Protein backbone atom coordinates (compact mmCIF):
# COMPACT_ATOMS: atom_id res chain seq x y z
CA UNK A 1 0.00 0.00 0.00
CA UNK A 2 2.95 2.70 0.61
CA UNK A 3 1.69 3.66 3.65
CA UNK A 4 1.52 3.14 7.48
CA UNK A 5 -1.96 3.03 7.86
CA UNK A 6 -4.25 0.54 6.35
CA UNK A 7 -8.14 0.81 5.91
CA UNK A 8 -10.02 -2.16 6.90
CA UNK A 9 -10.59 -4.47 3.45
CA UNK A 10 -8.63 -7.74 1.65
CA UNK A 11 -5.60 -6.84 0.32
CA UNK A 12 -3.69 -9.07 -1.94
CA UNK A 13 0.18 -8.47 -0.60
CA UNK A 14 2.17 -11.12 -2.03
CA UNK A 15 2.44 -15.15 -4.13
CA UNK A 16 2.48 -17.99 -2.47
CA UNK A 17 4.53 -20.72 -3.85
CA UNK A 18 5.81 -24.20 -3.00
CA UNK A 19 9.15 -24.74 -3.61
CA UNK A 20 10.81 -27.74 -5.13
CA UNK A 21 11.60 -30.22 -2.69
CA UNK A 22 14.84 -32.27 -5.32
CA UNK A 23 15.93 -32.16 -8.67
CA UNK A 24 15.18 -35.39 -10.97
CA UNK A 25 17.35 -35.69 -13.79
CA UNK A 26 16.55 -38.65 -16.13
CA UNK A 27 17.23 -40.18 -19.57
CA UNK A 28 16.40 -43.49 -20.91
CA UNK A 29 17.24 -46.81 -19.92
CA UNK A 30 20.79 -47.79 -20.72
CA UNK A 31 20.63 -50.52 -22.93
CA UNK A 32 22.01 -50.89 -26.16
CA UNK A 33 25.09 -49.80 -25.32
CA UNK A 34 28.33 -49.49 -27.84
CA UNK A 35 30.77 -52.06 -28.07
CA UNK A 36 33.29 -50.06 -26.67
CA UNK A 37 34.72 -53.86 -25.18
CA UNK A 38 35.53 -54.50 -28.84
CA UNK A 39 37.55 -51.82 -29.61
CA UNK A 40 39.38 -51.11 -26.33
CA UNK A 41 39.42 -54.88 -24.90
CA UNK A 42 40.16 -55.88 -28.40
CA UNK A 43 42.52 -58.72 -28.37
CA UNK A 44 44.16 -57.86 -31.87
CA UNK A 45 45.21 -54.31 -33.15
CA UNK A 46 45.44 -53.21 -36.55
CA UNK A 47 48.41 -51.32 -37.95
CA UNK A 48 49.00 -47.45 -38.07
CA UNK A 49 49.04 -47.08 -41.72
CA UNK A 50 45.89 -49.16 -41.71
CA UNK A 51 43.80 -48.71 -38.81
CA UNK A 52 40.34 -50.24 -37.79
CA UNK A 53 37.67 -48.51 -38.38
CA UNK A 54 34.27 -49.43 -36.26
CA UNK A 55 31.35 -46.74 -36.68
CA UNK A 56 29.61 -46.44 -33.94
CA UNK A 57 26.23 -45.52 -34.05
CA UNK A 58 22.65 -46.75 -32.92
CA UNK A 59 23.36 -46.60 -29.11
CA UNK A 60 23.90 -45.09 -25.67
CA UNK A 61 27.64 -44.82 -25.10
CA UNK A 62 29.03 -44.58 -22.35
CA UNK A 63 32.15 -43.07 -22.21
CA UNK A 64 32.31 -42.46 -18.44
CA UNK A 65 34.28 -45.99 -18.03
CA UNK A 66 36.89 -44.84 -20.33
CA UNK A 67 37.59 -41.90 -18.73
CA UNK A 68 37.49 -43.13 -15.08
CA UNK A 69 39.51 -45.90 -16.00
CA UNK A 70 43.19 -46.24 -14.77
CA UNK A 71 44.32 -48.74 -17.41
CA UNK A 72 44.79 -45.93 -19.89
CA UNK A 73 48.15 -44.11 -19.76
CA UNK A 74 46.67 -41.00 -21.08
CA UNK A 75 42.73 -39.85 -22.52
CA UNK A 76 42.63 -36.01 -24.15
CA UNK A 77 39.77 -34.61 -25.65
CA UNK A 78 40.08 -31.58 -28.07
CA UNK A 79 36.70 -30.98 -28.72
CA UNK A 80 34.72 -31.24 -26.53
CA UNK A 81 35.37 -31.92 -21.96
CA UNK A 82 36.06 -35.33 -21.72
CA UNK A 83 33.54 -34.93 -18.29
CA UNK A 84 30.68 -33.40 -20.63
CA UNK A 85 30.76 -36.79 -23.37
CA UNK A 86 28.16 -38.53 -21.20
CA UNK A 87 26.24 -35.41 -21.75
CA UNK A 88 26.72 -34.57 -25.87
CA UNK A 89 25.74 -36.64 -28.37
CA UNK A 90 26.93 -37.35 -32.08
CA UNK A 91 25.51 -37.50 -35.27
CA UNK A 92 28.30 -40.55 -36.22
CA UNK A 93 31.08 -41.83 -34.11
CA UNK A 94 34.27 -43.18 -35.43
CA UNK A 95 36.90 -45.45 -33.34
CA UNK A 96 40.38 -45.81 -35.31
CA UNK A 97 42.18 -48.35 -33.66
CA UNK A 98 45.96 -48.45 -34.45
CA UNK A 99 49.04 -49.64 -32.26
CA UNK A 100 52.26 -47.50 -32.68
CA UNK A 101 55.20 -46.35 -30.96
CA UNK A 102 54.99 -44.65 -27.39
CA UNK A 103 57.32 -41.64 -28.89
CA UNK A 104 54.53 -41.15 -31.53
CA UNK A 105 51.93 -41.61 -29.13
CA UNK A 106 51.79 -37.59 -29.01
CA UNK A 107 51.27 -37.32 -32.96
CA UNK A 108 47.92 -38.27 -32.49
CA UNK A 109 45.82 -34.80 -32.12
CA UNK A 110 44.78 -32.06 -34.54
CA UNK A 111 47.52 -30.07 -36.19
CA UNK A 112 50.62 -32.41 -35.83
CA UNK A 113 52.96 -33.49 -38.04
CA UNK A 114 55.26 -36.45 -38.47
CA UNK A 115 55.80 -39.79 -39.86
CA UNK A 116 52.13 -40.91 -38.62
CA UNK A 117 50.52 -37.42 -38.88
CA UNK A 118 51.71 -36.38 -42.59
CA UNK A 119 51.46 -40.36 -43.57
CA UNK A 120 49.70 -42.44 -41.47
CA UNK A 121 47.05 -41.08 -40.07
CA UNK A 122 46.27 -37.50 -40.43
CA UNK A 123 44.15 -35.59 -38.31
CA UNK A 124 41.46 -32.98 -39.25
CA UNK A 125 42.85 -29.33 -37.79
CA UNK A 126 39.49 -28.45 -36.29
CA UNK A 127 39.17 -32.12 -35.73
CA UNK A 128 36.74 -33.34 -32.49
CA UNK A 129 37.66 -36.55 -30.86
CA UNK A 130 38.69 -38.07 -28.14
CA UNK A 131 42.38 -39.71 -28.23
CA UNK A 132 42.35 -42.69 -25.64
CA UNK A 133 45.95 -44.45 -25.34
CA UNK A 134 47.58 -47.59 -22.95
CA UNK A 135 50.64 -49.47 -23.24
CA UNK A 136 50.58 -52.98 -24.44
CA UNK A 137 54.11 -54.14 -23.92
CA UNK A 138 53.02 -57.23 -22.32
CA UNK A 139 50.40 -57.90 -25.38
CA UNK A 140 52.07 -56.47 -28.45
CA UNK A 141 55.92 -56.94 -27.89
CA UNK A 142 57.45 -59.77 -28.59
CA UNK A 143 61.09 -61.47 -27.53
CA UNK A 144 61.97 -61.76 -31.29
CA UNK A 145 60.51 -58.45 -32.04
CA UNK A 146 56.71 -57.92 -33.51
CA UNK A 147 57.37 -57.12 -37.15
CA UNK A 148 53.29 -56.99 -37.54
CA UNK A 149 52.98 -53.37 -37.18
CA UNK A 150 53.92 -51.06 -39.90
CA UNK A 151 53.90 -47.17 -40.71
CA UNK A 152 54.80 -45.67 -44.89
CA UNK A 153 58.00 -44.43 -45.76
CA UNK A 154 56.97 -43.09 -49.05
CA UNK A 155 53.76 -41.74 -51.21
CA UNK A 156 53.12 -39.52 -53.75
CA UNK A 157 51.57 -36.81 -51.52
CA UNK A 158 51.33 -36.14 -47.95
CA UNK A 159 48.07 -37.66 -46.63
CA UNK A 160 44.55 -36.06 -45.86
CA UNK A 161 42.74 -36.73 -42.81
CA UNK A 162 41.74 -40.03 -42.21
CA UNK A 163 42.65 -41.19 -45.18
CA UNK A 164 44.37 -44.59 -44.45
CA UNK A 165 46.12 -46.03 -47.32
CA UNK A 166 46.89 -50.06 -47.35
CA UNK A 167 48.41 -50.55 -50.27
CA UNK A 168 50.96 -53.06 -50.81
CA UNK A 169 52.29 -52.06 -54.14
CA UNK A 170 56.05 -51.06 -54.71
CA UNK A 171 57.13 -47.53 -54.78
CA UNK A 172 58.81 -46.19 -57.39
CA UNK A 173 61.27 -43.79 -55.78
CA UNK A 174 63.56 -43.22 -59.25
CA UNK A 175 62.88 -43.68 -62.84
CA UNK A 176 63.60 -47.30 -63.16
CA UNK A 177 60.40 -49.46 -63.55
CA UNK A 178 60.53 -51.39 -60.33
CA UNK A 179 57.75 -53.97 -62.21
CA UNK A 180 56.44 -54.79 -58.68
CA UNK A 181 59.63 -55.65 -57.16
CA UNK A 182 62.31 -53.95 -54.73
CA UNK A 183 65.71 -52.69 -56.79
CA UNK A 184 67.28 -49.81 -57.24
CA UNK A 185 64.86 -46.83 -56.28
CA UNK A 186 62.55 -49.31 -55.46
CA UNK A 187 61.17 -49.67 -52.19
CA UNK A 188 58.17 -51.35 -50.30
CA UNK A 189 56.48 -48.56 -49.22
CA UNK A 190 56.09 -49.38 -45.43
CA UNK A 191 58.54 -50.36 -42.68
CA UNK A 192 58.11 -52.56 -39.42
CA UNK A 193 58.48 -51.70 -36.16
CA UNK A 194 60.58 -53.28 -33.88
CA UNK A 195 58.85 -53.66 -31.08
CA UNK A 196 60.04 -56.37 -27.95
CA UNK A 197 59.46 -56.41 -24.15
CA UNK A 198 63.32 -55.22 -23.14
CA UNK A 199 62.99 -51.70 -24.66
CA UNK A 200 62.22 -48.71 -23.05
CA UNK A 201 58.79 -46.55 -22.55
CA UNK A 202 59.20 -44.64 -25.96
CA UNK A 203 59.60 -47.88 -27.63
CA UNK A 204 56.44 -50.14 -25.72
CA UNK A 205 53.67 -50.39 -28.66
CA UNK A 206 51.07 -48.70 -27.86
CA UNK A 207 47.11 -49.24 -28.27
CA UNK A 208 45.37 -46.19 -28.97
CA UNK A 209 41.91 -45.64 -30.21
CA UNK A 210 40.92 -42.27 -31.28
CA UNK A 211 36.94 -41.66 -30.94
CA UNK A 212 35.82 -39.06 -33.70
CA UNK A 213 32.75 -37.38 -33.40
CA UNK A 214 31.63 -35.99 -36.91
CA UNK A 215 28.34 -34.07 -36.30
CA UNK A 216 26.02 -33.47 -38.87
CA UNK A 217 22.88 -31.91 -39.01
CA UNK A 218 21.72 -35.56 -39.40
CA UNK A 219 19.88 -36.95 -36.31
CA UNK A 220 22.49 -37.82 -33.98
CA UNK A 221 22.55 -41.81 -33.64
CA UNK A 222 25.38 -41.84 -30.30
CA UNK A 223 24.35 -40.36 -27.55
CA UNK A 224 25.94 -40.28 -24.11
CA UNK A 225 24.74 -42.22 -21.32
CA UNK A 226 21.41 -41.62 -18.78
CA UNK A 227 22.27 -40.40 -15.07
CA UNK A 228 19.23 -40.99 -13.72
CA UNK A 229 17.68 -40.71 -10.34
CA UNK A 230 14.89 -42.69 -8.53
CA UNK A 231 10.89 -41.44 -9.33
CA UNK A 232 9.15 -39.86 -5.97
CA UNK A 233 5.30 -39.12 -6.25
CA UNK A 234 2.62 -37.24 -4.92
CA UNK A 235 5.18 -34.82 -4.08
CA UNK A 236 5.80 -31.40 -5.68
CA UNK A 237 9.15 -32.00 -7.65
CA UNK A 238 11.34 -30.52 -10.30
CA UNK A 239 11.10 -33.86 -12.61
CA UNK A 240 13.39 -34.04 -16.09
CA UNK A 241 11.69 -36.72 -18.13
CA UNK A 242 13.47 -37.09 -21.67
CA UNK A 243 12.78 -34.32 -23.66
CA UNK A 244 11.01 -32.00 -21.26
CA UNK A 245 10.90 -30.18 -17.43
CA UNK A 246 8.56 -28.62 -15.54
CA UNK A 247 7.43 -29.09 -11.32
CA UNK A 248 4.30 -31.04 -10.43
CA UNK A 249 3.01 -34.06 -8.51
CA UNK A 250 3.38 -37.07 -10.38
CA UNK A 251 0.73 -39.30 -9.60
CA UNK A 252 -0.38 -42.56 -11.50
CA UNK A 253 -2.91 -42.17 -13.96
CA UNK A 254 -5.54 -44.37 -15.14
CA UNK A 255 -4.91 -43.66 -18.86
CA UNK A 256 -4.06 -45.81 -21.75
CA UNK A 257 -0.90 -45.11 -23.91
CA UNK A 258 -0.44 -46.49 -27.08
CA UNK A 259 2.92 -48.33 -27.55
CA UNK A 260 4.60 -45.54 -29.49
CA UNK A 261 3.19 -42.55 -27.87
CA UNK A 262 5.35 -40.87 -24.92
CA UNK A 263 3.74 -37.53 -24.25
CA UNK A 264 0.29 -36.62 -23.37
CA UNK A 265 -0.82 -32.75 -24.23
CA UNK A 266 -3.61 -30.72 -22.80
CA UNK A 267 -6.41 -29.85 -25.10
CA UNK A 268 -4.94 -26.06 -24.65
CA UNK A 269 -1.32 -27.80 -25.89
CA UNK A 270 0.01 -28.04 -21.95
CA UNK A 271 2.15 -31.07 -20.76
CA UNK A 272 -0.64 -33.20 -18.87
CA UNK A 273 0.82 -37.46 -17.63
CA UNK A 274 4.05 -38.66 -19.52
CA UNK A 275 5.71 -42.09 -19.77
CA UNK A 276 8.20 -42.84 -17.63
CA UNK A 277 11.15 -43.78 -19.92
CA UNK A 278 12.14 -46.65 -17.64
CA UNK A 279 9.21 -48.01 -16.00
CA UNK A 280 6.09 -48.38 -18.52
CA UNK A 281 3.99 -46.43 -16.00
CA UNK A 282 1.56 -43.19 -17.24
CA UNK A 283 1.83 -40.36 -15.00
CA UNK A 284 -0.52 -37.90 -14.27
CA UNK A 285 0.87 -33.30 -14.59
CA UNK A 286 0.25 -31.50 -11.47
CA UNK A 287 1.08 -27.78 -11.13
CA UNK A 288 2.30 -27.97 -7.36
CA UNK B 1 -5.35 -46.66 -64.49
CA UNK B 2 -6.60 -44.45 -61.81
CA UNK B 3 -8.19 -45.01 -58.73
CA UNK B 4 -10.07 -42.82 -56.25
CA UNK B 5 -8.45 -43.01 -52.67
CA UNK B 6 -10.92 -41.30 -51.01
CA UNK B 7 -10.10 -41.13 -47.33
CA UNK B 8 -6.82 -43.26 -46.76
CA UNK B 9 -3.22 -41.96 -46.18
CA UNK B 10 -3.57 -40.76 -42.77
CA UNK B 11 -1.03 -41.63 -39.88
CA UNK B 12 -0.25 -39.78 -36.86
CA UNK B 13 1.83 -37.17 -37.36
CA UNK B 14 3.57 -37.47 -34.10
CA UNK B 15 4.36 -39.76 -31.22
CA UNK B 16 2.74 -37.18 -28.95
CA UNK B 17 -1.00 -38.27 -27.31
CA UNK B 18 -3.75 -36.49 -27.17
CA UNK B 19 -7.34 -37.18 -26.39
CA UNK B 20 -11.01 -36.05 -27.22
CA UNK B 21 -9.12 -32.86 -29.08
CA UNK B 22 -9.51 -32.03 -32.60
CA UNK B 23 -5.76 -31.34 -33.44
CA UNK B 24 -4.73 -29.11 -36.48
CA UNK B 25 -1.48 -29.77 -38.15
CA UNK B 26 0.30 -29.26 -41.08
CA UNK B 27 2.18 -32.06 -42.85
CA UNK B 28 2.74 -34.58 -45.97
CA UNK B 29 -0.55 -36.21 -46.43
CA UNK B 30 -2.12 -38.22 -49.35
CA UNK B 31 -4.71 -35.86 -50.36
CA UNK B 32 -8.17 -36.67 -49.65
CA UNK B 33 -10.31 -37.84 -52.66
CA UNK B 34 -6.90 -37.74 -54.46
CA UNK B 35 -6.00 -39.76 -57.49
CA UNK B 36 -4.06 -42.62 -57.48
CA UNK C 1 -16.41 -26.53 -9.16
CA UNK C 2 -15.41 -28.07 -6.11
CA UNK C 3 -12.12 -25.76 -6.08
CA UNK C 4 -10.30 -28.94 -5.19
CA UNK C 5 -8.20 -30.53 -7.53
CA UNK C 6 -5.85 -33.40 -6.45
CA UNK C 7 -2.07 -32.60 -6.61
CA UNK C 8 -0.72 -35.86 -6.93
CA UNK C 9 -3.42 -36.96 -9.74
CA UNK C 10 -2.18 -34.14 -11.63
CA UNK C 11 1.71 -34.47 -12.83
CA UNK C 12 3.12 -35.54 -16.39
CA UNK C 13 1.71 -35.52 -20.29
CA UNK C 14 -2.63 -36.16 -19.65
CA UNK C 15 -3.94 -34.16 -16.57
CA UNK C 16 -4.18 -31.29 -19.19
CA UNK C 17 -6.28 -33.31 -20.62
CA UNK C 18 -8.07 -31.41 -17.58
CA UNK C 19 -7.34 -28.07 -18.78
CA UNK C 20 -8.16 -26.29 -15.55
CA UNK C 21 -5.41 -28.31 -13.69
CA UNK C 22 -2.95 -27.32 -16.84
CA UNK C 23 -3.77 -23.65 -15.96
CA UNK C 24 -3.15 -24.09 -12.58
CA UNK C 25 -0.20 -24.45 -13.97
CA UNK C 26 0.41 -21.19 -15.62
CA UNK C 27 -0.23 -19.23 -13.16
CA UNK C 28 -4.06 -18.77 -13.80
CA UNK C 29 -6.33 -19.07 -10.82
CA UNK C 30 -10.19 -18.20 -10.94
CA UNK C 31 -11.08 -17.01 -8.41
CA UNK C 32 -14.51 -17.74 -6.44
CA UNK C 33 -17.33 -15.86 -6.45
CA UNK C 34 -18.48 -14.18 -3.13
CA UNK C 35 -21.75 -15.05 -3.65
CA UNK C 36 -22.31 -18.78 -3.67
CA UNK C 37 -24.64 -20.30 -5.98
CA UNK C 38 -26.64 -21.52 -3.01
CA UNK C 39 -26.90 -18.38 -2.06
CA UNK C 40 -28.22 -16.67 -5.18
CA UNK C 41 -30.58 -18.85 -4.98
CA UNK C 42 -31.78 -17.15 -2.33
CA UNK C 43 -31.98 -13.85 -3.85
CA UNK C 44 -33.67 -15.02 -6.72
CA UNK C 45 -35.90 -17.09 -4.17
CA UNK C 46 -36.91 -14.10 -2.05
CA UNK C 47 -36.92 -11.30 -5.04
CA UNK C 48 -39.47 -13.81 -6.53
CA UNK D 1 -2.10 -54.55 -41.52
CA UNK D 2 -6.55 -55.41 -41.79
CA UNK D 3 -7.80 -58.14 -43.31
CA UNK D 4 -10.08 -57.18 -46.77
CA UNK D 5 -12.69 -58.49 -48.81
CA UNK D 6 -11.65 -55.84 -51.54
CA UNK D 7 -12.45 -54.57 -54.53
CA UNK D 8 -9.53 -54.34 -56.85
CA UNK D 9 -9.59 -50.39 -55.85
CA UNK D 10 -9.05 -49.90 -52.25
CA UNK D 11 -11.74 -49.93 -50.11
CA UNK D 12 -13.45 -46.87 -48.93
CA UNK D 13 -12.87 -46.44 -44.75
CA UNK D 14 -10.52 -45.03 -42.70
CA UNK D 15 -7.90 -46.28 -40.76
CA UNK D 16 -4.13 -45.04 -39.10
CA UNK D 17 -1.09 -46.02 -39.74
CA UNK D 18 1.21 -46.06 -36.91
CA UNK D 19 4.86 -45.53 -36.98
CA UNK D 20 7.01 -48.74 -37.40
CA UNK D 21 10.38 -47.48 -37.97
CA UNK D 22 12.58 -44.45 -37.96
CA UNK D 23 15.59 -45.20 -39.61
CA UNK D 24 18.36 -42.36 -39.06
CA UNK D 25 19.95 -43.43 -43.06
CA UNK D 26 20.29 -39.55 -43.81
CA UNK D 27 20.46 -40.30 -47.43
CA UNK D 28 18.83 -38.42 -50.37
CA UNK D 29 16.53 -40.63 -52.13
CA UNK D 30 14.92 -39.15 -55.44
CA UNK D 31 13.51 -42.17 -56.82
CA UNK D 32 11.62 -45.77 -55.54
CA UNK D 33 11.07 -49.04 -57.17
CA UNK D 34 8.93 -51.51 -55.71
CA UNK D 35 9.76 -55.40 -55.74
CA UNK D 36 7.98 -58.83 -57.05
CA UNK D 37 8.30 -61.72 -56.18
CA UNK D 38 7.27 -65.14 -58.74
CA UNK D 39 5.86 -68.25 -57.43
CA UNK D 40 6.76 -71.50 -58.52
CA UNK D 41 4.99 -74.62 -57.18
CA UNK D 42 6.45 -78.31 -57.95
CA UNK D 43 4.90 -78.71 -61.56
CA UNK D 44 6.91 -75.71 -62.83
CA UNK D 45 10.32 -76.92 -63.99
CA UNK D 46 12.53 -74.90 -62.20
CA UNK D 47 13.91 -72.49 -65.57
CA UNK D 48 13.69 -68.91 -66.08
CA UNK D 49 11.59 -69.34 -69.60
CA UNK D 50 8.15 -69.34 -68.36
CA UNK D 51 7.97 -71.47 -65.25
CA UNK D 52 6.70 -68.65 -62.58
CA UNK D 53 4.04 -67.11 -61.12
CA UNK D 54 3.73 -63.31 -59.88
CA UNK D 55 0.64 -63.99 -58.47
CA UNK D 56 -3.12 -61.40 -58.37
CA UNK D 57 -1.51 -58.64 -56.19
CA UNK D 58 -1.53 -55.08 -57.27
CA UNK D 59 -0.35 -51.89 -55.85
CA UNK D 60 -1.54 -48.25 -55.68
CA UNK D 61 0.91 -45.30 -55.39
CA UNK D 62 -0.32 -41.83 -54.05
CA UNK D 63 1.96 -38.61 -53.51
CA UNK D 64 2.18 -37.04 -49.91
CA UNK D 65 1.28 -32.76 -50.45
CA UNK D 66 2.13 -30.36 -47.75
CA UNK D 67 -1.40 -29.87 -46.42
CA UNK D 68 -3.51 -29.14 -43.26
CA UNK D 69 -5.82 -31.34 -41.70
CA UNK D 70 -7.72 -32.02 -39.02
CA UNK D 71 -7.04 -35.00 -36.72
CA UNK D 72 -10.23 -35.73 -34.29
CA UNK D 73 -8.32 -37.42 -31.41
CA UNK D 74 -10.75 -40.78 -30.05
CA UNK D 75 -10.47 -40.71 -25.72
CA UNK D 76 -8.25 -43.71 -26.49
CA UNK D 77 -6.05 -41.62 -28.63
CA UNK D 78 -6.47 -43.26 -31.78
CA UNK D 79 -7.48 -41.11 -35.17
CA UNK D 80 -11.43 -41.98 -36.17
CA UNK D 81 -11.22 -39.30 -39.11
CA UNK D 82 -9.72 -36.34 -40.67
CA UNK D 83 -10.59 -33.54 -42.76
CA UNK D 84 -8.96 -32.18 -45.63
CA UNK D 85 -9.52 -28.83 -45.40
CA UNK D 86 -7.71 -27.83 -48.84
CA UNK D 87 -10.90 -30.61 -50.72
CA UNK D 88 -14.11 -28.45 -50.57
CA UNK D 89 -15.68 -25.71 -49.51
CA UNK D 90 -17.06 -27.36 -46.46
CA UNK D 91 -13.90 -28.80 -45.24
CA UNK D 92 -12.35 -25.50 -45.24
CA UNK D 93 -14.76 -23.95 -42.72
CA UNK D 94 -14.40 -27.15 -40.76
CA UNK D 95 -10.64 -26.25 -40.39
CA UNK D 96 -11.61 -22.40 -39.20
Amino acid sequence: LKSFTVEKGIYQTSNFRVQPTESIVRFPNITNLCPFGEVFNATRFASVYAWNRKRISNCVADYSVLYNSASFSTFKCYGVSPTKLNDLCFTNVYADSFVIRGDEVRQIAPGQTGKIADYNYKLPDDFTGCVIAWNSNNLDSKVGGNYNYLYRLFRKSNLKPFERDISTEIYQAGSTPCNGVEGFNCYFPLQSYGFQPTNGVGYQPYRVVVLSFELLHAPATVCGPKKSTNLVKNKCVNFNFNGLTGTGVLTESNKKFLPFQQFGRDIADTTDAVRDPQTLEILDITPC
Amino acid sequence: AYTNSFTRGVYYPDKVFRSSVLHSTQDLFLPFFSNV
Amino acid sequence: AGFIKQYGDCLGDIAARDLICAQKFNGLTVLPPLLTDEMIAQYTSALL
Amino acid sequence: HTPINLVRDLPQGFSALEPLVDLPIGINITRFQTLLALHRSYLTPGDSSSGWTAGAAAYYVGYLQPRTFLLKYNENGTITDAVDCALDPLSETKCT
